[PDB]
């Protein structure tokens, strides 16, 4: 639909709409801009992600209240197969922006650290409603390896990018893949790395990874 | 478990 | 879209979508159950109500978000008059279901008032948004005016339903109508009125009617 | 101002 608006005038309206709390919206503008062709900038990625992660967070909480009640007890099941087929298109859409053509067009290892990263996460959220899972489960991790193997040669170990992989490759590895010694033992050499090097940041650097540091720290705490 | 907000 | 569902599924659909705060699809499910044509029990009043409500509620923070912006500094206008076409359009679907036919088939004073304040409610959120105003200024009140009538004339003065009405006519008088003496006034006399009432009251109805009443002294706090 | 929640 938005194939006639300008793209700087999406990307416009989706910072507004993230100031309305439209996350619908924004991610139809994002959309919207990524359709238009062109790489994505460090902003306008952010954009993309927020946009989305906020949409899908809101369908998988549905759809976790609604399968809490299934479970406890046919209209309970079919509004579930409804939300979980409106969350399942929601993960295609942002897996068909991601393979028609970002990651593709994706030159720069941080952009495309990006890019894998968000491939993993849509997988994820695919895998928390399937039961085929377990393909699911595998594109996720392979998505998820492959960022975290150009991270390793390409960024330093505060970099946000890849402090925020490596807290959703642990997530993954704990809530989906069954692997929660797995997902420790990432959660803690990333942690420790890390801090060694929180010494060469700036006062703004240093703010952006012990934020992300602080969740890998609580999952710990919640793990062990 | 919590992941990137 | 529901016409297919049966009435009783749609209802249970939309209490699963409250406990989901899927608000969209509430009100969807109770405008499916409304024009089944079947007169609403007060449990059916007050699940419209909630879903309508929080869907443009949701609106209608938005719409000053954006709006606040616009005045400060074509985008800004352009996404505001998207999102204020939205509005009206929920508004226009409630003022709908009102007029065909909830209204006309109330019978009851309690039915009646009901629907009588969410048309007050809905003429004020257009009213919000408007420019013609002034005609829209003048079905709130009217449609207020006349709740008022009946619930004084058919309702003790600590009933929720009149205790609403009564809070959202003075908000109306004092954020619509540029009448903020008479909102103060309605407010204070409504407050005494039922405060003079509670003693005929059980623990339950205490509890409802004491919650609004807190309510009207928040605003007759803010006012003076 | 507050409105019936
Ligand atoms: N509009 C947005 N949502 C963003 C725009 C940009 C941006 C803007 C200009 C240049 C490059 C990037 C972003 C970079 N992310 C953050 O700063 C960030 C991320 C997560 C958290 C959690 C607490 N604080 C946080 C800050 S987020
Ligand atoms: N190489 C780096 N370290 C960065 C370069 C740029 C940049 C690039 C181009 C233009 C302007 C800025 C950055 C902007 N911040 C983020 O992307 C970001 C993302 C997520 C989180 C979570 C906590 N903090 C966060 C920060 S970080
Ligand atoms: N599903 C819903 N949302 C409701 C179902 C029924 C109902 C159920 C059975 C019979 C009759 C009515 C409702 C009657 N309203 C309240 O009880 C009420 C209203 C406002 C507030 C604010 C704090 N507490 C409140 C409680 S609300
Ligand atoms: N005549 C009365 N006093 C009531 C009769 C019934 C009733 C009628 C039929 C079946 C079951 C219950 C009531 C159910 N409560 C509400 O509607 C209500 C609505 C809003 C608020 C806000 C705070 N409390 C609230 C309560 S109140
Ligand atoms: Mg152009
Ligand atoms: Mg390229
Ligand atoms: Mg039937
Ligand atoms: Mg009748």
């Amino acid at each position: 639909a938005m194939g006639s608006m300008e793209r700087a005038s999406l990307i416009q309206k989706a910072k507004l709409a993230e100031q309305a709390e439209r996350y619908e919206d924004m991610a139809a503008f994002m959309k919207g801009a990524v359709e238009k062709g062109e790489e994505l900038s460090c902003e306008e990625r952010n954009l993309l992600s927020v946009a989305y992660k906020n949409v899908v967070g809101g369908q998988r909480a549905a759809w976790r209240v609604l399968s809490s009640i299934e479970q406890k007890s046919p209209e309970v099941r079919e509004y579930r197969e409804k939300v979980e087929t409106e969350l399942q298109g929601v993960c295609d859409t942002v897996l068909g922006l991601l393979d028609s053509h970002l990651i593709k067009e994706a030159g720069d290892a941080e952009s495309r650290v990006f890019y894998l990263k968000m491939k993993g996460d849509y997988y994820r959220y695919l895998a928390e409603v399937a039961t085929d899972k377990k393909r699911i489960i595998d594109s996720a991790r392979s998505a998820y390896q492959e960022a975290m193997d150009i991270s390793k040669k390409e960024m330093p170990p505060t970099n946000p990018i890849r402090l925020g992989l490596a807290l959703n490759f642990s997530v993954f590895h704990y809530e989906i893949a069954n692997s929660p010694e797995e997902a420790i033992s990432l959660a803690k050499t990333t942690f420790d790395e890390a801090m060694a090097d929180l010494h060469t940041l700036s006062e703004d650097s240093y703010k952006d990874s012990t934020l992300i540091m602080q969740l890998l720290r609580d999952n710990l705490t919640l793990w062990t | 478990s919590l992941s990137e907000r």
